[PDB]
RNA sequence: CUGAUAACUUACAGGACGCUUUGGCUUCAUUGCUUUUCAGGUGAACUGCCGAGUAGGUAG
């Protein structure tokens, strides 16, 4: 198990997020942020308490007023603009065939034979539905669709031969699964996710657009840079037309449309598909090595899972939950070397 | 057929205007005792400003070419070394055909001249009706003009010092046999007779 | 207590304050400033006394003469204008009742405990009623309320199906609370910041636009920038149709509706509900850490903040008044670990 | 003394006195003026003296004899204008009562006692009527009173309830402080000035109106712009309806009504209520900390100046004077901090 | 002495000379000009104004105000030079009266030496001017060539007893005024030649120009026709012609300065003495070759003032 | 046999695939990327696990939770562009008849023989025709075909009397042997090559240019550089217009255009033509000496292959893809000493 | 009159697979720029007549 030479390549490619500021005259200009230094007062614990009493008298009642300036990038809708456009593209493939290192005939023929058999036995529905959903609900916006008042999204697939997918105001219109099932839209575009996952050099090009209605000149969040180690909000830029304007991720993007694991011990939330499940909110990863229902030995077991796909039925909460998890780490998959 | 004997103005410091202005005096009192309109007045070396340091005399017979320069006062001006005289040269057929014409509607736009129009207009309003009120008139603000270029010519009947000023229009290569004029000219009310320069 | 990794979200989201100048034609203009330079007299007290005696004779009596000259920015109304029209949007949110981050799921139970027992016992009547008596009586214009002959302010809620809530004339009209608490108007726009603090995914948009009269062109004082380090007093500014205008501050619109804090050791003025409650003009900070009223040396006691909350009744002295200034800076909150 | 970080607001915020010219139609322009070059001739004291003898051979009769041009901006009154009217709008507070910013609550307690003991023994009379005889006398034209027919003023107080005030030709008639002190037009506007000064919230805006009657084509003369170091005597210009006019500045017109202070040792004039009793004819200044009668050498015996405030009565040589001093500087000013 | 801040402030306030054609029905329009530019075939533009066909008479009309800011400089530095000028100033008040240039300063207006040029080849010129403080009647001078050419013609009965005195009382008493509004008729001949005051344009005739009843028309300047009416210096080594009062009486259309720094008969020289001069008036009598004829230009000098620092 | 030196020249000579992104303008600049600093979840399995066990008391829930930082370069196309532009030139040669060093004149005649024997008997069309199919269909962009709407290949042979040779969309048109085989220009490409191995000193230059049409700012996958022994994927660059731009290599893309190599035992994929066989997908390398397949395994029974190649008739299945397989390996190889 | 006098270093090459950096913020009090100014057409391009003529022509 674990043959020292394996890698899987990743199945959904999104590109990065283009905010733009759509005015009254239907012209599109690219949003722009500027840099504005601001004082802020002595908030932080560890300047008034040491561990865990009152400190030496230079952080008396007289210092602790005196104001500290910060630095931040501020990014706001500018005054008398109509709404922002939020454009990008993801890109579905069939890269969960076939390991891209196997390094053994022994592993490979059994991964092989185990996503035949999970394609053949409970198919990509499930799944394909699960990562639709939050491509077409604006996830992928993050912190944006909060504190707004409308948010539309238009996608336009390839290929195709009809009218673009249109989801309007997505707050009181869809909100649960048979919701995102009108008639005429949803049924056509989990097929060629089916049918673009199954077939061998597969492909689905999803060009999705939404249009995002704020009040007065509200902020807009888009993705900060890491900067290794005064600036807290340094923003995550590109440059349209020689204007530097706020990006929101390449990988923060596809971070946002893969939150479909909640498979895991009880379920709370949907979390970003990991080998561990790790929950960055609640610092603890639920999904640990110590309760044997991480991906790794999940994996170790798979010589099972092909036993149980070849008899009638299987069991939707310890096997399904558990190839779901296994087929779902194997489209974002890379690397299991050890 | 014409013919042509230049005249130069050598000793290179001389007001060409105070010189082309007796030469044209001369050739205004040339023709008074012929009664003949036949010659234009041909500035050669025309430039953006300085009159050139010669004039040609294109013609018409050339039995008055000849006889215009028989008059005894270039002769008297050619013991000292002023002038320098050609010996009356076929015209070329590729030659620019350049109007001569002096404007006098330049003097119809100084407020002395404009005094004198407002005074006439004022005496012949006894073509009857309202006797038109004087205080109507406006030199306007900006009366702008190109280029007129002018010489320098006085009257011999009266002691007026009056001046007439000549322009550089060109058409139309060839045009009547003659008509001119006393001030040699190419402008007499009828024909726009240009000059082969 | 205080688990090292402990950060909230604020609730409470305002925006930029863009003035507007209005004509008798029913025309609007971006106001616009000027960078003028003056001469004033030599006036600072460190020009004729060193420390703290007296200067020998380079400071002469024709030395302190020769007026040193100031570059600052003047805003003024422009003669013939009607009023100033100030435009400002705030939206209350739920980002109050879960952490942001947490750490440790033992002190989530106890701040999540907390908010659902101080709403269910002592509601949020208190903190938005003295939240939006902050933005109807135009706290947020600071200081160009003074020196003017009347302010009406109008805002536009959402979600909303009615007339916009007009406060006209807020000098002889509204001054108490039971001015504000009248017929038509307040009890229906103070829930809808109850039910966007208590209800899950709850949100209230306000769009609050004010109208001032100044006298014949009176001076208009916008926030200034800091530059960290001639030219003092340099304006905050925002391009208004590509035209550079004043601000008055984002996070100066956010410091303005939230001055409350009235519940500290003695109670002369509304402070704004800091942790260690820096008074800016008086510089000397009240809740000092050496009292034991701050933010830290109460949230640290929350264990028996959980006690009182359950018998009844609870005391308004030293129980609901130390509760309101937790739940006023778990409303501002971020981040408090350590 | 002097706590390292004491400041006061200003309590008189005037504006700038914006020129009209009214025509014999009883209709209004903006009076425009003009940048015109002209010839001087070399009057200049070192052009023909080093320091202070005779030159080289370069100030020869030919070189003193050759017309220097200079560039100046010409404002003259038009052909066929009926009378210039001249408007701006000044606003009393009380903001001399609560420093800014204290600092140490022992200054701070000792000045409001101060302000309140000055109020209730010899209350605000005197400044109001010092203070309120240069805005009704015109003295915030500061060149265009010389050489003028007559000038008539007519002021709008507010908060009012009844006529306008309106003092006629101001050269035979009010040209004592008795003149001033007659029927409908002092009693009624010094008081609320005072109740402008001693109540808190205290508030009284005048937009004043005068109209000067020069003779043919006379010269206007605005303030100058500073421009820190050919065009010499560049004139200070606001934009009305489009057409730029001179504006005679907003704090020159602060020091024209405020030029009130001969407590100043023996007499002569009338200075501008400095600290440092600076005059701007006269290069020296008065009150030169040596003699100690400037502001902080006063201010500094405030505990002194509270004690004289105990009982009857208040000495009028060298007490009631300087405390007159005092509370006029309070009344401008801001910062004294050192 | 010369104090590296010292600067007074003019007395003589002069104004613009509008001009005006009155028309044979009592109607007074502004004469306005052209301005021709020439285009030679492939800037230089001059200007034109003569008196249009069948004007009656044309106007002239300005303001001069006498002012007393020659007691107290405007800026003084030191008050030490102060008290020796105010001292000197009200000396010379006491000594020898204001009679002398105020007659000096009043001829030129009242008799069109402000015109400068306009008064050649015309026929009559009449000067009404309207004082102030004033209490009755118009001050008329009639037809000034025949009538008016000396001193004793201006100082007739019903005219100069009242009109010098007033620019006395203007210069002497502190916050002291008079205000003239002068008013000449020129009756020049058919379309004579106006010559207005020409603009700089720093290297031909441009005038300068005011916009009257929404036209333009020409000005005759205003820092020209105070320097008109202020060609008054004529005690300068011996005497040819009356000069304009510069420190170095500069003249114009000769290109010398008269009262040179090194014939010491300048304002420097003459200014740096006044401690001295304020000695021989102290005491009787006054030589009136280099004491008067001194204090008059320094006082002529103090009227113009501004600056004399360093 | 491989008498202890010997060594052959190159007969393909590929260059580096110059990126350009071209405007609706059709303006061309270069291509730019940026190395961006991420962070990522510790999803190695050595962080959690000792061999095959369970961890020690370090690796607890929390302390798999701290996100780790790297530092990887980013090249996409910019918003708003048309389309992107691959140029390249390929340089087919004579360098294959005689060895560059031989040092023994026994094994020279032996191979010079040998290929004149396969030049007469067995034609160059089924070898050209193999590399010719590859350099046309962009295999030459690796991954860059991939996930792409369209892309069209414009290639300028030399030498050349008439037009430019244009391969329209290639997905749905040129998918098969037959649908190169179709109308014009095919039959004098597949020649050409063959007279530039046949003709001694024979020469034949192929400049291809590719258009790329990606969805909206795409992700464009150049060459990496090795960094033997922090930025995790660093790309290979080259200077533009003095600015840097990403490469695709010049190695990689000749070992793109040399994947003929499908004659190996049985056959799944077609290889890069190594001597050994060497596979990248599965790191077992097929046709290795243990088999006796290998290129040296091959060789020393050159000799054999003559009286074969003379006489009727050759089996199409051992001896012929042997032939094959020697002749791709001889136009590649250098140098078959040992040592 | 050179550590002198002579000198071919060559052949072949796939670095690739995977990734959320984010939470919070009050820059603000005070202000007099002022004093004085010549751009200069020697006389000089005039007076008619025709035109209903601020259109345009023309003599001297």
């Amino acid at each position: 198990k674990l043959p020292t030479n394996l890698a899987y390549e990743r199945s959904i490619d999104p590109s990065d997020v283009c905010f733009f500021v759509v005015w009254p005259d239907d012209r599109k200009t690219p949003l722009t942020y500027n840099s504005r230094t601001l004082l802020g007062q002595m908030e932080a614990k560890s300047l008034a308490y040491d561990v865990s009493g009152q400190p030496i008298k230079s952080a008396t009642a007289e210092a602790l007023a005196q104001g500290n300036p910060h630095q931040v990038d501020f990014c706001h809708v500018p005054y008398g603009a109509s709404h922002i456009e939020c454009s990008f593209s993801v890109s579905f493939s069939s890269e969960l065939r076939q390991p891209y290192k196997c390094n053994s005939s022994k592993v490979k023929q059994t991964l092989v034979q185990l996503v035949e058999l999970y394609e053949t036995k409970i198919g990509w529905t499930e799944l394909a539905t699960r990562y639709l959903m939050n491509i077409c609900n604006g996830k992928w916006l993050w912190k944006n669709t909060r504190k707004a008042y409308c948010w539309n999204i238009v996608l336009t697939p390839w290929p195709w031969n009809g009218e673009k997918v249109g989801f309007e105001d997505i707050r009181t219109n869809y909100t649960s699964r048979q919701d995102f099932k009108n008639n005429k839209n949803w049924s056509a575009i989990v097929e060629m996710i089916k049918t673009a996952f199954s077939s061998t050099d597969g492909l689905a090009i999803f060009e999705v657009r939404a249009t995002l209605h704020l009040p007065t000149n509200a902020m807009v969040r888009p993705s900060q840079v890491f900067t290794e180690k005064q600036n807290s909000r340094v923003f995550q830029s590109t440059t349209i037309d020689g204007e530097r304007s706020p990006i929101l991720g390449a990988f923060k993007t596809g971070a946002a449309i893969a939150t479909i694991d909640d498979w895991y011990p009880e379920a709370t939330e949907p979390l970003r598909v990991g080998r561990f499940g790790v929950h960055r909110e609640d610092v603890t990863c639920y999904r640990h090595p110590s309760t044997g229902k991480d991906f790794f030995s999940i994996l170790q077991q798979a010589e099972h899972y092909i036993e149980v796909l070849s008899a009638n039925k299987t069991p939707a909460q310890e096997t399904i939950n558990d190839m779901h998890f296994l087929m779902a780490n194997l489209i974002k998959g890379g690397m299991f070397q050890h | 057929k014409w013919y042509y004997k230049t005249i130069t103005f050598l000793p290179e410091l001389c007001n060409n205007e105070s010189l082309a202005a007796k030469c044209l005096r001369v050739l205004h009192g040339f023709n008074y005792q012929y009664e003949t309109r036949n010659i234009g007045v041909s500035f050669p070396l025309w430039c953006d400003a300085t009159v050139g340091k010669k004039i040609s005399f294109v013609s018409k017979n050339k039995i008055e070419l000849d006889l215009l320069l028989k008059q005894h006062y270039f002769v008297q001006m050619e013991q000292l070394q002023y002038f320098h005289i050609s010996n009356t040269v076929l015209v070329p057929e590729d030659c620019t055909y350049v109007s001569f014409r002096r404007c006098q509607s330049i003097d119809k736009l100084t407020a002395a001249g404009l005094a004198r129009k407002i005074r006439r207009l004022e005496k012949r309003a006894l073509s009857r009706g309202e006797a038109f009120d004087p205080s109507s008139f406006a030199q306007k603000e900006h009366t702008a003009i190109a280029h007129y270029h002018s010489l320098g010519e006085s009257s011999k009947q009266t002691n007026r010092n009056f001046r007439l000023n000549i322009r550089m229009l060109s058409e139309q290569p060839r045009e009547g046999n003659s008509i001119f004029s006393s001030y040699g000219l190419a402008n007499s009310e009828n024909s726009f007779q240009p000059v082969p320069l």
